[PDB]
């Protein structure tokens, strides 16, 4: 419910929009497992869309730690000090691209 | 009317037997699907892992 | 003792973040921190504000003083931060000047100054640099960064682009990153001033307009706790400002800077920064 | 609170233990062993039954007829009052009959 | 026991998070929070209705208000702003009378001259001269 | 050893000379493979000197010389997947790291 919810008022960072559009995603750690299958389409990801994606937008910092992890994560880091960590286990290859737009796209 | 009954008579049924059998073809043609070696190999893959 | 290892797992990550939150931890900085590249986030930075920099202009621009004595402190157990923070300040402060008095002609002098402080103050250039990761990208001594250090790092930062990529590119940056910190914000949120009402009598003597008279239009319930006085400001038959308020003194006061927004052009229905 | 405090003690799993490496070894001796044993021959368990399945009545009704005569008295008295109330309720309790 | 509940905690803690701010043992007690959180999702979902509505309604006592304040009245004011093809909304109405009254006067005013355009085209029945604000401007 | 495999430029004139000597006419390329004998020479040959052995898998696939040309000059390549991804001309935004 919106009671037991905090609230906020629509706002940017700062004016995002007035002089130039500033890609408000610093950062991205994905934690892959190298034998493992609930980062298996996260592997994938990183054999596939993760160079295409960096080069479509050079001011984000994609990290892949590839360590013996057993949920796979992706850490979006804001320019505003916020942090989101989401989990990418057992999703496939297209949704996790969509998630990544989805963090990229966001503020 | 634009038409009595004697003018309407006969004038789509032409359209109408088309349309059932169309639904008639519809109806006679449920039958399970065709299954897949892809499909076994593809679940199969669940294990690759990284070298 | 109920056999199993995963709810007892998941407890144990709800207590971790439990006692993190009854005890935080001291606010380490982001180099200490895993996932962290210099030379990349670096160049993340320069192709995120959509410009190019000369790298080692920037580097020598995002290192200080301090941490450079602090370091050869450290040694016993690198250029400096201040010709890029002295060229970026200046070249700021009169690019600033010249866009205000480019769209603001009618402001005097020491307004247009105070507004160019107001900008270049430690409070809008921190608000600025802690939203654009110069703060994470600073070698400085404390973290949190002082206001100071975090002030002469932007500044460098807009020094080095400006020995990068010219002034043009430099006030545009300046356009699009310091003068959009004033929208929505009024004239005396930025100038503050006291007694505006002698100040608008010599701005009248400037302008060669007869000394105003204070003349109480309108008021509700003046004998009550909750009265509404309109006080217009006449100058030669007609009225120049009409300010409301509490009480006389306060709507006169009103009144005056209502005058001082009118005649400088700062209105709140002025016509829009082009950018 | 129904939860435990402290994770629990790793369960080390020996994966190559002498059962498990060799689980599943002689399953088919019948067909390429010229059938001379059956592989329900080499299955090891009560003797009522070594190579049989049947629901809990069958199988009350099997242990009786094939161990009753050395079974304890009272075990042989609940096993009867079992397989009495297993047939009062296969038998006339039920949904689809 | 084979194999008993042992994520049971996070389920009531999962139905208790919604809760928290209740008075009395609905904040604490299991029964009682289940039964007040579904009655307050239930609320809301019903809510969302109710907000539209009530807004609505809000909109339409601002626009009775100011139209009153300029003397017409709210039917008088929406019925002959539709007939000049005005396709305003109470929302945007409202928000012209709170903060931008000029343009408000001016809505008013093509209003009641409308509103006079049509009473005399109405007076003098038969063949006449359209008003020049009751023209209307066909879309083909 | 590895199967870090590069066929060689003149691997051409080699086939030949190994056919040639196993053996004999021309249009070698459709020369059956059908003798067990024969087959097992070539390959024992062509993997003693190349390093690179048939597999069990793909030893039925080969029927004629020209399979065994085909099969000789693609290139297999082993390396892990550090050594994959960051010579893959990654991007500068792009830090791999493996903690193995």
């Amino acid at each position: 419910t919106a009671r037991g919810t905090p609230s906020r008022f629509l706002a940017s960072v700062l004016h995002n929009g007035l002089g130039r559009y500033v890609q408000q995603l610093q950062r991205l750690s994905f934690s892959v497992s190298r034998d493992g299958a609930s980062s298996r389409g996260a592997r994938e990801f990183v054999e596939r869309e993760v160079i295409d994606f960096a080069r479509r937008n050079p001011g984000v910092v994609i990290y892949v730690n590839s360590r013996p992890c057993c949920v796979p994560r992706v850490v979006a880091e804001y320019l505003n000090g916020a942090v989101r960590e989401e989990s990418i286990h057992c999703k496939s290859v297209e949704e996790i691209s969509t998630l990544v737009q989805k963090l990229a796209d966001q503020s | 009317p634009y038409m009595t009954r004697e003018q309407e008579r006969g004038h789509a049924a032409v359209r109408r037997r088309e349309a059932f059998e169309a639904i008639k073809a519809a109806a006679t043609s449920k039958f399970p699907p065709h299954r897949f070696i892809a499909d076994q190999l593809d679940h199969l893959n669940v294990t690759k892992k990284w070298s | 003792v109920k056999k199993g290892f995963r709810a007892a797992f998941r407890f144990q990550k709800e207590l971790e973040r439990q006692r993190l939150l009854r005890c935080p931890p001291p606010p380490v900085r982001r180099s200490e921190k895993p996932n962290w590249d210099y030379h990349a986030e670096i160049q993340a930075f320069g192709h995120r504000l959509q410009e190019n920099f000369s790298l080692d202009l920037l580097k020598t621009a995002f290192v200080n003083s301090c941490y450079i004595k602090s370091e050869e402190a450290k040694r016993q157990q690198l250029k400096s931060n201040q010709e890029l923070s002295e060229q970026g300040t200046s070249f700021s402060q009169t690019c600033l000047t010249q866009f205000l008095e480019d769209e603001y002609p009618d402001m005097p002098t020491e307004g247009i100054k105070n507004l160019v402080d107001f900008l270049t103050g430690e409070e809008v250039v921190c608000h600025v640099a802690r939203n654009l990761a110069v703060e994470q990208l600073t070698l400085s001594e404390e973290f949190p960064v002082p206001p100071a250090v975090l002030q002469q790092t932007f500044f460098a930062v807009i020094g080095a682009l400006l020995q990068s990529s010219g002034p043009e590119r430099t006030a545009l940056f300046i356009r699009d990153f310091l003068i959009t910190q004033m929208t929505g914000k009024e004239l005396f949120e930025m100038w503050k001033i006291i007694n505006p009402m002698g100040l608008l009598v010599e701005e009248l003597k400037k302008r060669n307009v007869s000394a105003p008279e204070s003349r109480l239009t309108r008021q509700s319930g003046g004998t009550t706790a909750l009265p509404l006085y309109f006080v217009g400001l006449y100058c030669d038959k007609k009225l120049i400002a009409e300010g409301p308020g509490e009480t006389v003194l306060v709507a006169e006061e009103e009144a005056a800077r209502v005058a001082l927004r009118k005649l400088y052009g700062f209105t709140e229905n002025r016509r829009p920064w082009n950018y | 609170i129904g939860i435990r405090l402290t994770l629990p003690p790793p369960k080390v799993v020996d994966r190559w233990n002498e059962k498990r490496a060799m689980f599943g070894v002689y399953d088919n001796i019948g067909i390429l062993g010229n059938f001379e044993k059956h592989p329900k021959e080499l299955i090891r368990g009560p003797i009522w039954l070594r190579g049989w399945k049947g629901n809990e009545l069958q199988r009350c009704i099997r242990k009786r007829k094939m161990v009753g005569s050395r079974m304890f008295a009272d075990d042989l008295h609940n096993l009867n009052k079992r397989i009495r109330y297993l047939y009062k309720h296969f038998n006339r309790h039920g949904k689809f009959r | 026991l084979r194999n008993r509940v042992t994520d049971r905690y996070f389920r009531i803690q999962e139905v208790l998070k919604h809760a928290r701010h209740f008075r009395g043992r609905k904040n604490r007690c299991y029964r009682l929070a289940v039964r007040t959180v579904i009655r307050a999702f239930v609320k809301c979902t019903k809510a969302r209705y109710l907000k539209k509505k009530n807004m609505r309604t809000l909109w339409i006592n601002r626009i009775t208000a100011a139209s009153q304040e300029h003397g017409l009245k709210y039917p008088a004011l929406i019925g002959n702003l539709v007939k000049c093809q005005v396709e305003l909304n109470r929302k945007v109405l409202a928000d012209l009378a709170i903060y931008e009254p000029k343009t408000f006067k001016s809505l008013a005013a093509l209003a009641s001259r409308r509103r006079h355009e049509g009473f005399a085209a109405a007076l003098g029945d038969g063949k006449e001269p359209e008003g020049i604000f009751s023209r209307v401007v066909q879309y083909h | 050893r590895s199967r870090a495999y590069t066929p060689p430029e003149d691997l051409q004139s080699r086939l030949e000379s190994y056919v040639k000597e196993v053996f004999l006419p021309s249009n070698w390329q459709d020369i059956s493979l059908e003798d067990s004998r024969l087959k097992f020479n070539l390959l024992a040959h062509l993997a003693d000197d190349l390093g690179h052995v048939v597999p069990n898998s793909r030893l039925h696939q080969m029927c004629r010389v020209r399979d065994v040309l085909d099969f000789y000059n693609v290139p297999i390549q082993d390396r892990s997947k550090f050594d994959e991804l960051s010579a893959s001309n990654l991007p500068p935004n792009l830090k791999i790291t493996w903690s193995y």
